[PDB]
């Protein structure tokens, strides 16, 4: 069985720099791809980028250009993605998927980062 | 571009031969052999061939099963242990580069040695 | 499209499993080894210009072939990196040129230290299922290049590269 | 970079009814759609794969249908343990956005 | 098989004209064909490499038309040194049986 699990409620401030969690186990990490999706509230599901565990590329989106370094920790299993410079907007929950095989469905509950003054 | 090739003469029919062949001026384990062989007066006639690490092995329709061809990538040398003489086999033979696509076509030729069958 | 590789491979068109030969070209990338470049032998144009815009998209389905089953890596497809087997569809490549410019790398994530496979000749390399897209028209196309090797030189499937 | 409209915004479900949903496109996208059911609070999961081929494990009360342009979801029996949200996604060029969404509610 | 067939077989041309010589082989083959020069006893020379390029150290003099099953070398002007037998390649498909080999020859 493959699945995906993540961190908890992060609140912040808005200008700061964190990096965040998506803990994964029994599956083979670094020979099939992950993607990233952000989730908000009224709006719906948006793309972010897919990076590698292996060479270490990532191809972002245009929005997530600059928001998002997306890296993915071959030993720890473990797909990282952090971001610098928190806006107002930003406050919403991120959610983490694989890539590779045809299905390629392997979903978590997600983390959740809010932000406020 | 030289092409050496050794072992020519004038031999029984099912005798044993080795041809040599000797390479230089070019990047020998990018690109495959063969050896070519040409009746006087008559149009040339392809025997062996092979292919550029020693992975495989080719020959025409009334060669297979019989010759033996060999190479070495340490010394750039190609063999060709041939034993099943018969009287179609007075030739001239070049051993050859199999440059391009599947090691199909011909780069440059060597002299060559002649390869003569009597009683 | 009737274009060659700089070895002289006569690649027709519309003939769907296309037996079209190219070269090897291995290196190393960090988290990469470099099977196979189709860019430095597959230079290609547009046969009838000024009317007509040669885009290639790579279709899906497409992987490694002859002896590697289980195994996949990275194409580069136009400057940036994608992952191979096909997930999606790349971004596509503009021939609007009568000039033999190149064409895309192919790479191999690393699951050994330093070891490496043997390619022989004539083996399959590229299972690549291809679609040709015109400018004119929405229209699509269907070939499948089963592309194979030429030249044996050892491919590494290790984190560095032994030569 | 593409904008692309998922069709309705939300729409009533009964019991022992069909219902369609629509997944339209600007440019011709090559059959790369895929249908994301999500729960509430929860992880979302897939249905189909191409709009054509079923996901292992689900039954065939999903069905998936078109290609080109045009994309649509037929869903024929649908219960009570499947209320949720569609997300058609496509995966055509960089980026790979999902679509608008599709709200389901008790009629 | 393939076989390769030449067209013709013998021809005596003056000097100073064009000619052309033909190739045909069994099946289709594409542009996959190559012509060798062997003008006295001694290895023969390869003069166009795919049926339209040319290899650099030989001159453009040689040249090379058609695809399919029919080929053209062509020289635009001859003289007292390209007298020889021409022969035509086929690499199509293995294994490789070659052609008979044409013989131009000079009147003196």
């Amino acid at each position: 069985q493959v699945q995906l699990q993540q961190s908890g409620s992060e609140l912040a401030k808005p200008g700061a720099s964190v990096k965040l969690s998506c803990k994964a186990s029994g599956y083979t990490f670094t020979r099939y791809w992950m993607h990233w999706v952000k989730q908000r509230p009224g709006q719906g599901l948006e793309w972010i980028g897919y990076s590698n565990p292996s060479s270490g590329y990532t191809n972002f989106n245009q929005k997530f250009k600059d928001k998002a370094a997306l890296t993915a920790d071959t030993s720890s299993n473990t797909a990282y993605i952090q971001l610098n410079g928190l806006t107002f907007e930003d406050s919403a929950v991120y959610f983490c998927a694989r890539d590779g095989d045809p299905p390629f469905v392997y979903w978590g509950q997600g983390t959740l980062v809010t932000v406020s003054a | 571009v030289k092409l050496v090739e050794s072992g020519g003469g004038l031999v029984k029919p099912g005798g044993s031969l080795k041809l040599s062949c000797t390479a230089s001026g070019f990047t020998f384990s990018d690109n495959g052999m063969a050896w070519v062989r040409q009746v006087p007066g008559k149009g040339p006639e392809w025997v062996a061939s092979i292919t550029n690490l020693a992975f495989s092995v080719y020959y025409s329709d009334t060669v297979t099963g019989r010759f033996t061809i060999s190479r070495d990538n340490a010394k750039n040398t190609l063999a060709l242990e041939m034993s099943s003489l018969r009287s179609e086999d007075t030739a001239i033979y070049y051993c050859a580069r199999l440059y391009g696509d599947y090691p199909y076509y011909f780069d440059y030729w060597g002299q060559g040695t002649a390869l003569t069958v009597s009683s | 499209f009737a274009c060659k590789t700089a070895s002289g491979t006569a690649i027709p068109i519309g003939a769907a499993s296309a037996n079209v030969y190219v070269n090897l070209a291995p290196a190393v990338n960090v988290g990469q080894n470099l099977v196979v470049d189709l860019s430095t032998q597959i230079f290609c144009h547009n046969d009838y210009p000024e009317t007509i815009t040669d885009y290639v998209t790579l279709q899906r389905g497409s992987a490694y072939g002859g002896v590697l089953s289980s195994f996949s890596g990275t194409v580069k497809y136009s400057g940036s990196s994608y992952p191979f087997p096909t997930t999606s569809e790349t971004p596509r490549v503009v021939y609007n040129s009568r000039t033999d410019k190149p064409w895309v790398a192919l790479y191999l994530t690393p699951v050994s230290s330093a070891g490496g496979v043997a390619i022989k000749a004539g083996s399959l390399i590229a299972v690549l299922i291809l679609r040709q897209t015109n400018n004119y028209n929405s229209d699509d196309f269907q070939f499948v290049w089963n592309i194979y090797a030429n030249n044996d030189v050892v491919v590494p499937t290790g984190g560095c590269d032994v030569s | 970079d593409i904008q692309m409209t998922q069709s309705p915004a939300s729409l009533s479900a009964s019991v022992g009814e069909t219902v369609t949903i629509t997944c339209r496109a600007s440019e011709n996208i090559y059959s790369n759609l895929a249908w994301y059911q999500q729960k509430q609070g929860k992880s979302p999961q897939l249905l189909v794969d191409g709009a054509t081929n079923l996901a292992d494990g689900v039954p065939s009360r999903f069905s998936g249908s078109g290609s080109g342009t045009q994309f649509s979801l037929k869903i024929n029996s649908v219960q009570s343990e499947d209320f949720g949200n569609y997300y058609c996604q496509h995966f055509y060029g960089t980026p790979f956005t999902f679509g608008t969404g599709t709200k389901l509610e008790m009629k």
